[PDB]
């Protein structure tokens, strides 16, 4: 994927490895050899408009 | 189109998406029975109110505004005549006031 | 069954008539939507996302 | 096919889209039957004596030897108008239809406009058709001089409109 990757304050259950928000998106991930959250906001998405 | 019942005014106030319109609209209440009649006949002649309603009250016979009960004498001012007696179906015989009859009379 | 409404004969006579000694001053509402939501879509990024 | 059904379920909320949407429309049309009939909260009954100073009303009013309850002209309209797919049938039934135009069409021939606008007031419908006259700017007396021949107008023409209607197909 492509995307932000930011400290997250989402408690994981030790079981669990990647998140998914409101959408079913995926929108955090734990990383394989620290064991830490993090959220994944998308890269700034605009409409440019003229 | 503006409310239920006779319409007055309307408001208008912003919402969410949308306009909310406070209708204020005139309702008739505690409406009352009266005899009612289509003329008056006096001297031969027929009298359509000019913008009431001729009502009775069991006795006497009076003009009032459709919308309001407010009764005032039958008169030439709030009257007009047009034909005779003997065509208007379920006219009345009763007395038109005329505001000039006292003038000459003194 | 439901109830159309309340049964109300109302006195018809060929020589009688009703006529108001008062009145009501009634305020009503009627909520009218105006707008929608205004929506942009990224086609590209909604089909495909990166 | 149950296996259909399984490889449908991957498709996501496509049926529910379509079931919402349908019913959307199944309550629009009982808000719209609603909306165009349901105008009156009082059901007005005409007086058994059927006379309005020479005004017929008897293709319009209910007919009592009728099941249905319905109008000469309303029998005549209703005539003269004929795989997981299934027909809801309407919130108003047509005798309630017929019921609720029954109390509209007593409301205004008993009472005129007074009904629509607050309480029934009675009124004569000769009264009341002065007062109509007067609203298009007609004098009071030229509607009671010519009652007899206002009133067998209008017979005449409720009855060409219901001999008009039997006669044309569109
Ligand atoms: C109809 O209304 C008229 C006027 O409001 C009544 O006439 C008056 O009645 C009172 C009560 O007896 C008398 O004191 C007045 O002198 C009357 N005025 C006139 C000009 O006559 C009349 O009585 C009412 N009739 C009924 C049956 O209620
Ligand atoms: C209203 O008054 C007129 C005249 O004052 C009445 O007409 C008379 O009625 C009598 C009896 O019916 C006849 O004998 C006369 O020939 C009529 N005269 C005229 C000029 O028509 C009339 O009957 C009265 N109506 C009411 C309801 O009292
Ligand atoms: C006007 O008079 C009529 C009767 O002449 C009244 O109608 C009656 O009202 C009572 C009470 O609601 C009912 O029990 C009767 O069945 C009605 N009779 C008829 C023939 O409809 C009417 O209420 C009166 N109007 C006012 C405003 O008092
Ligand atoms: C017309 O109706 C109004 C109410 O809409 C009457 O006003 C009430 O009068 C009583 C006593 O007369 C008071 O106790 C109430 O507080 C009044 N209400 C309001 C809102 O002011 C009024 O009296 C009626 N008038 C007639 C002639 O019937
Ligand atoms: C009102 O109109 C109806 C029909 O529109 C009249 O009924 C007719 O009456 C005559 C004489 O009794 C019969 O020969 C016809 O066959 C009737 N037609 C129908 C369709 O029934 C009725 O007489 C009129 N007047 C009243 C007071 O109801
Ligand atoms: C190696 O991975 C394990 C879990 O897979 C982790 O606990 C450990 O800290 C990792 N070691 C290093 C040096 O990254
Ligand atoms: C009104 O009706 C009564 C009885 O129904 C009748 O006696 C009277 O003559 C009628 N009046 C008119 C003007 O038709």
């Amino acid at each position: 994927g492509t995307g932000v990757l930011t400290e997250s304050n989402k408690k994981f259950l030790p079981f669990q490895q990647f998140g998914r928000d409101i959408a079913d998106t995926t929108d955090a991930v734990r990383d394989p050899q620290t064991l830490e959250i993090l959220d994944i906001t998308p890269c700034s998405f605009g409409g440019v408009s003229v | 189109f503006c409310g239920k019942g006779y319409h007055l005014m309307s408001f208008p106030q912003s919402a969410p998406h949308g306009v909310v319109f406070l209708h204020v609209t005139y309702v008739p209440a505690q409406e009352k029975n009266f005899t009612t009649a289509p003329a008056i006949c006096h001297d031969g002649k027929a009298h359509f109110p000019r913008e009431g309603v001729f009502v009775s009250n069991g006795t006497h016979w009076f003009v009032t505004q459709r919308n309001f009960y407010e009764p005032q004498i039958i008169t030439t001012d709030n009257t007009f005549v047009s034909g005779n007696c003997d065509v208007v179906i379920g006219i009345v015989n009763n007395t038109v006031y005329d505001p000039l009859q006292p003038e000459l009379d003194s | 069954t439901m109830s159309l409404g309340a049964e109300n004969s109302v006195a018809y006579s060929n020589n009688s008539i009703a006529i108001p000694t008062n009145f009501t001053i009634s305020v009503t509402t009627e909520i009218l939507p105006v707008s929608m939501t205004k929506t942009s879509v990224d086609c590209t990024m909604y089909i495909c996302g990166d | 096919s149950t296996e259909c059904s399984n490889l449908l379920l991957q498709y996501g909320s496509f049926c529910t889209q379509l079931k919402r949407a349908l019913t959307g429309i199944a309550v629009e049309q009982d808000k719209n039957t609603q909306e165009v009939f349901a105008q009156v909260k009082q059901i007005y009954k005409t007086p058994p004596i059927k006379y309005f100073g020479g005004f017929n009303f008897s293709q319009i009013l209910p007919d009592p030897s009728k099941p249905s309850k319905r109008s000469p002209i309303e029998d005549l309209l209703f005539n003269k108008v004929t795989k997981g797919l299934t027909v809801l049938p309407p919130l108003l039934t047509d005798e309630m239809i017929a019921q609720y135009t029954s109390a509209l069409l007593a409301g205004t021939i008993t009472s005129g406009w007074t009904f629509g606008a607050g309480p029934a007031l009675q009124i004569p419908f000769p009264m009341q058709m002065a007062y109509r006259f007067n609203g298009i700017g007609v004098t009071q007396n030229v509607l009671y001089e010519n009652q007899k021949l206002i009133a067998n107008q209008f017979n005449s023409a409720i009855g060409k409109i219901q001999d008009s209607l039997s006669s044309t197909p569109s």
